[PDB]
RNA sequence: AUAUUGGCGAGAGACCGAUAGCGAACAAGUACAGUGAUGGAAAGAUGAAAAGAACUUUGAAAAGAGAGUGAAAAAGUACGUGAAAUUGUUGAAAGGGAAGGGCAUUUGAUCAGA
RNA sequence: GUCGAAUUUGGGUAUAGGGGCGAAAGACUAAUCGAACCAUCUAGUAGCUGGUUCCUGCCGAAGUUUCCCUCAGGAUAGCAG
RNA sequence: AGAACUGGCGAUGCGGGAUGAACCGAACGUAGAGUUAAGGUGCCGGAAUACACGCUCAUCAGACACCACAAAAGGUGUUAG
RNA sequence: GCCCUGAAAAUGGAUGGCGCUCAAGCGUGUUACCUAUACUCUACCGUCAGGGUUGAUAUGAUGCCCUGACGAGUAGGCAGGCGUGGAGGUCAGUGACGAAGCCUAGACCGUAAGGUCGGGUCGAACGGCCUCUAGUGCAGAUCUUGGUGGUAGUAGCAAAUAUUCAAAUGAGAACUUUGAAGACUGAAGUGGGGAAAGGUUCCACGUCAACAGCAGUUGGACGUGGGUUAGUCGAUCCUAAGA
RNA sequence: GUGAACAGCCUCUAGUUGAUAGAAUAAUGUAGAUAAGGGAAGUCGGCAAAAUAGAUCCGUAACUUCGGGAUAAGGAUUGGC
RNA sequence: AGAACUGGUACGGACAAGGGGAAUCUGACUGUCUAAUUAAAACAUAGCAUUGCGAUGGUCAGAAAGUGAUGUUGACGCAAU
RNA sequence: CUAUCUAGCGAAACCACAGCCAAGGGAACGGGCUUGGCAGAAUCAGCGGGGAAAGAAGACCCUGUUGAGCUUGACUCUAGU
RNA sequence: GCGUUGGAUUGUUCACCCACUAAUAGGGAACGUGAGCUGGGUUUAGACCGUCGUGAGACAGGUUAGUUUUACCCUACUGAU
RNA sequence: UUGGCGGAAAGGCCUUGGGUGCUUGCUGGCGAAUUGCAAUGUCAUUUUGCGUGGGGAUAAAUCAUUUGUAUACGACUUAGA
């Protein structure tokens, strides 16, 4: 409970949430804004599309240095990747909230991702081992991501 | 402090960017001046570059040691099959420069143009000049208006021709269209020429000559991101150097405190635009006659073609223009051979070459035979067969 | 009669209030480092009471969504409050090689006073 | 480079800090050596470097005199409150 | 680099000298009005492409002190003696 | 006198720029005009100075009021105030009907330090005034402790020849198991044992949150157990340098 | 097995197949190589690299402490049957 | 060890495996050291020379000792250069 | 084999604020200031001009009434003899 | 505008000579240019000599040996979206 | 509505005939007030959207696959009912 701001009607809608998932928080908000306001089964399709390679996220503020591929052009932008694990997640989310849309009985056709999410949960430690026997960190970023499906109305 | 030992710099800074040419065909940037006596003619050809080969040739040089003597020079081989006119562009003269008034069109126009204006030809309706050609109705009379504009303005005019590639062996099935500078007099039969020669062949011969000074205009083999070393030809660091030697050792001084727009950096070599220019044309082969390889010397009745084809181009059916030397571009790339734009009289020039021996032997190796022919006549009967 | 940063037992304070106060409010001279002499931390707080979430549903599962307990779950043991740095989403606005600022006014948003 | 003897090496053993050990480089003596490491004296001293935490109001300087083992410091007079 | 007298800067913003610790003007609570300083008034830029008498034409013209340079020697260039 | 020659330096550039030629240049003269935190007048704030007013309802005589002048400032001095922890007194002060704290391009007061109010959050204490007291105010100290960024999904995860097919298992297999194949160590081994050291890492079963810088169903991991059998092998005994 | 050989190289028994992978094949690198003609002109300097190399036979200088120098130098041969 | 035959005159066919010579400076040599920038001509060395000392002694330890090293030694020795 | 692109994983140095120039003046070599030139989102691979780039309170030099290693008929002592 | 060289000796800058050439001009750019190289020199620590110093040690005197680190950021530049 | 001219950025200029409105060229009739003594006292043109009628037209590009005249990645060049 308790999510972010979301501006919908709640009973129209169904919410689904992940907490200390360990993907990378930067590929999955990537990811989210992928999606964010699309229709839920246009989403779902997308995202086997880019875990099939056929479609990519475009990585439009975590994109320094990344690279250029041809299947950012649909969404205008030259630096798109396909972040198989943040999409796997995202998709275990998106049937979560799917389930509990149908559990509440809403229009399966109807519904369009109306709040996705992702912020940085705690970050788990290990260590790296440098030259002239240093120790740097070597820390994940998992993310907390959360979403909310809503039936689209007038 | 200075040089200490001078140097010419490395490179032509006139040739800048060294940047991938926009297109894969070279623009024209410059047509002969017009001469308004001579009757209407085409100021460029449109070919396919195929290869080269080497020919055999007296000499006509008084003074050289050479003279009447045999020489034996490289050729480059352009597959020119005619140029289909399909349109006609009026320019008129501006304080901005030319700038187009209007483009008429022929009423058809065949598959290999009309590709030219799809990126998925495959899929499409080719919907492409169908409402155009309907201009064409009755009387044309909207198509007779734009040529009296042209008439009544253009000081320059030029027509749209495209290439035939269905008629090289090239795989690309998609025609080059390019404008041609028609010179010779009279604006008006400028146009009245471009419009009776609607949906019409131009041939290579009616626009060049043997002999003829021409300028080829290309884009050049590219090769890609290349270090300083071969892209401007810059000294190997020594052996001894840490982090690399084909490099610039320094790439500037101190102050400005840039690097500046001449030091010598690793980037694009190739694909440029080139004109070259004063390369003699030594044949106008047709490609109908068999003996195109055949001179009055040789009088082997065998084609241009070399044994087993250009490599990587294949086999020489049309029209060819074989001029002296080398031409800037790969095989199967589209070349413009445009005529010269001054009257050169160097005795380099002006001189009639009559070739006495074309080689045909195969490219594909160190060729010993001209033909089959007389493959098998050394060879002798061999088990496959012959 | 005098001394007493040790021991045992007591009573107190204009002292400190978890980076403070002894190093240690807690399984602290502990965990850990060093061959060794020695060095030596961090670490308190759900709630009145576990009433610590039965049951349903999606998920391989972790978990989610419900349901429920509770005064409160904006208290769920990753637990009182829950700042800032930094971050996500939404909303608003601006943006030709920084941004920020001063005086004045336009515009938009917002608001007190009679 | 050297590779059958001034050889290489395990274990045991002895030598301990102004001490050892050195086919000698001030080398080595537990990543520490022109004097090891540990703790204490010790919050060592510093004319030298850095920092020194709220507001407003009023007044408002000196780099000059003499002396100093003094010349990056102080005393003294002057200027200021 | 070192002294004398004064005025400054340091310790001081403000108008001017494009810019600048020290020059010019003027020293400062918060505002309004008027007038000015030094400096300016083609446009940047507020303010006369003002008025008046002359001089100068530079194939490196000249254009405001401090201040951001130029000399000897020359020229039937031109002007006045 | 003006102009010209004399008159040569290094990135492209400077009457400030543009540009200006009976000038917008030079010399000179006359007016008009522009504008500084300066001058003049006025208001307000404060400071200083000189005064008036304890004759009553009159509580602010450190008060009220009148008059004039002044106001730059580092180092520094002094004064009047703001705020914090704790203490004596008082307001029989506030408060679970919500104290404190926190958030709040919402409001008010003060030149300011600051003070006050509304709304949200929250949950148990806290404040005004008169005094007392100090471990009492932070932007800096390569400050201390802790936390967090941009760099950045970047550098990189490239020595030791090398992997491949299928099946099984499993939610999930490049990496697990089995089979097949291809290879390597090539007996001075990547084999079989031991000494020092480690200490259960051995083995089985279960099992993947963390760890194995990818993965993982596998493991020297995690959880639970099992396991080391001596008259003859060692120690034990002897002496060595030495203690 | 080859070979003088515990060298290198290949194999048997035994063991392992463990090093993050997939796709491309730009520059510049790291590592390994080749190069016409010239042959140290490079460079402080032949640095680096190249050339030589095993065995058999022939031949072997100055100098010498008579022991060496010496594999001096310089040549020839090598398979299979 | 030799002979005949044989072949794209190849044949230590991969692997493995000296470049050589004329000289100069310097240290005789083998050996040793600056672990982690110096391997050397530096140190050592055999050889040579000098010095002290006959034990109630030379040289050197220890705070002191009824204490030690050389010394289980004795000048062909020990100690110091 | 990298670099490159991808899936997964994922640091560090450094960071007043930042990042286009020319001249000027200025602590006498500006990213900011003045006057000009100019100036159009977001970017990828390279690169070594610049950031008087980073790394370290300059090791050279000087100063300090700060040391230490070493030496000597420095001053003052001392074990031993 | 355009070019202004190949070499012997030397770390050398400089110099000098050989030689070609149209000519072998002078200079700047942080005495341009070391996260471009190299490291011969200078300029740590090893060592030798000469002179000097009683000595430790000194020497614009000679000699030999002596670790040359980091770009992935911003800009600039080269290319590329 | 007729005809012509205008391509430098024409996008306008001229012209014909009829219709229709106004005419302040001249002479009358009626109206206006209270916006309260002023308050721009709203009269212009710039885009866009929606609705009502009417006319008109009936595609491409990208990804994915493919090519190699291209290429680090993008990009480029090709092919595919
Ligand atoms: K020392
Ligand atoms: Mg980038
Ligand atoms: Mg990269
Ligand atoms: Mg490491
Ligand atoms: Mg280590
Ligand atoms: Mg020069
Ligand atoms: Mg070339
Ligand atoms: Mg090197
Ligand atoms: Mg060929
Ligand atoms: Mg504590
Ligand atoms: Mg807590
Ligand atoms: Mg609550
Ligand atoms: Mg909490
Ligand atoms: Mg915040
Ligand atoms: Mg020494
Ligand atoms: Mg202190
Ligand atoms: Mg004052
Ligand atoms: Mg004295
Ligand atoms: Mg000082
Ligand atoms: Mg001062
Ligand atoms: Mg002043
Ligand atoms: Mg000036
Ligand atoms: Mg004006
Ligand atoms: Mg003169
Ligand atoms: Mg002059
Ligand atoms: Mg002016
Ligand atoms: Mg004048
Ligand atoms: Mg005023
Ligand atoms: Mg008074
Ligand atoms: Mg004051
Ligand atoms: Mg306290
Ligand atoms: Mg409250
Ligand atoms: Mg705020
Ligand atoms: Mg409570
Ligand atoms: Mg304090
Ligand atoms: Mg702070
Ligand atoms: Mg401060
Ligand atoms: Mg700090
Ligand atoms: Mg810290
Ligand atoms: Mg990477
Ligand atoms: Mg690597
Ligand atoms: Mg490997
Ligand atoms: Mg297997
Ligand atoms: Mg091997
Ligand atoms: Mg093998
Ligand atoms: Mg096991
Ligand atoms: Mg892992
Ligand atoms: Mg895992
Ligand atoms: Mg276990
Ligand atoms: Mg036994
Ligand atoms: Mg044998
Ligand atoms: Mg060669
Ligand atoms: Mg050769
Ligand atoms: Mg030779
Ligand atoms: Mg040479
Ligand atoms: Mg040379
Ligand atoms: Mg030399
Ligand atoms: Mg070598
Ligand atoms: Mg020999
Ligand atoms: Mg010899
Ligand atoms: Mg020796
Ligand atoms: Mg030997
Ligand atoms: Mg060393
Ligand atoms: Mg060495
Ligand atoms: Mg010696
Ligand atoms: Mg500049
Ligand atoms: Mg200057
Ligand atoms: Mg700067
Ligand atoms: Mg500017
Ligand atoms: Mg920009
Ligand atoms: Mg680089
Ligand atoms: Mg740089
Ligand atoms: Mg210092
Ligand atoms: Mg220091
Ligand atoms: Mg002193
Ligand atoms: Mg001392
Ligand atoms: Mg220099
Ligand atoms: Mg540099
Ligand atoms: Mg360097
Ligand atoms: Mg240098
Ligand atoms: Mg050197
Ligand atoms: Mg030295
Ligand atoms: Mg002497
Ligand atoms: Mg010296």
């Amino acid at each position: 409970a308790r999510y972010g701001a979301t501006s919908t009607n709640p009973a129209k809608s169904a919410s689904a949430r992940g907490s200390y998932l360990r993907v990378s928080f930067k590929n999955t908000r990537e990811t989210a804004q992928a999606i964010n306001g699309w229709e839920l089964t246009k989403a779902q399709k997308y995202l086997e599309q880019v875990l099939d390679h056929q479609r990519a996220i475009p990585f439009r503020r975590f994109n320094s240095s990344i690279g250029r591929t041809a299947q950012g052009k649909e969404f205008g932008v030259t630096k798109a990747r396909w972040p198989a694990k943040s999409v796997k997640f995202v998709q275990g989310l998106l049937q979560n909230a799917a389930a509990n849309a149908e559990a509440k009985g809403l229009d399966a056709t109807k519904l369009y991702v109306s709040h996705i999410q992702v912020n940085q949960a705690p970050k788990q430690r290990r260590r790296t081992y440098r030259a002239h026997g240093r120790i740097n960190k070597y820390e994940s970023s998992p993310s907390h991501i959360e979403l909310v499906v809503t039936e689209k109305e007038e | 402090s200075h040089r200490k030992y001078e140097a010419p710099r490395h490179g032509h800074l006139g040739f800048l960017p060294r940047k991938r040419a926009a297109s894969i065909r070279a623009r024209v940037k410059a047509f002969p001046k017009d001469d308004r006596s001579k009757p209407v003619a085409l100021t460029s050809f449109l070919g396919y570059k195929a290869g080269m080969t080497t020919i055999v040739r007296d000499l006509d040089r008084p003074g050289s040691k050479f003279h009447k003597r045999e020489v034996v020079e490289a050729v480059t081989v352009v597959d020119t099959p005619p140029v289909v006119v399909v349109g006609v562009v009026g320019y008129v003269e501006t304080p901005r420069g030319l700038r187009s008034l209007t483009t008429v069109w022929a009423e058809h126009l065949s598959d290999e143009v009309k590709r030219r204006f799809y990126k998925n030809w495959y899929k499409s309706k080719k919907k492409a000049f169908t409402k155009y050609s309907a201009k064409y109705a009755q009387d044309g009379a909207g198509i007779e208006r734009e040529l009296a504009r042209i008439k009544k303005y253009a000081s320059v005019v030029r027509v749209l021709v495209h290439t035939q590639i269905r008629k090289t062996p090239l795989a690309q099935k998609k025609a080059h269209l390019a404008e041609i500078q028609l010179n010779g007099g009279s604006i008006s039969e400028k146009v009245d020429w471009a419009r009776e020669h609607f949906e019409k062949t131009v041939a290579v011969d009616s626009v060049f000559e043997q002999n003829e000074m021409i300028d080829a205009i290309a884009v050049t083999k590219g090769h890609g991101f290349e270090g300083v070393t071969h892209r401007w030809g810059t000294k190997k660091l020594p052996r001894k150097t840490h982090r690399g030697l084909r490099k610039v050792a320094c790439i500037g001084a101190w102050h400005p405190a840039h690097v500046m727009w001449s030091v010598a950096r690793a980037g694009q070599r190739g694909y440029h635009s080139r004109t070259s220019i004063n390369h003699k044309i030594y044949r106008v082969g047709k490609g109908d006659d068999e003996a195109n390889g055949a001179t009055s010397f040789d009088r082997t009745k065998k084609t241009i073609t070399p044994m087993g084809g250009f490599v990587h181009y294949g086999e020489i059916k049309n029209d060819f223009i074989m001029v002296k030397g080398c031409i800037p571009g790969n095989r199967k790339r589209i070349v413009t051979l445009r005529k010269s734009l001054y009257t050169n009289t160097s005795r380099k020039a002006l001189e009639e070459v009559s070739l006495k021996w074309i080689d045909t032997a195969s490219k594909f190796g160190k060729g010993r035979f001209q033909t089959p022919a007389e493959k098998h006549a050394f060879m002798g009967t061999l088990k496959k067969d012959l």
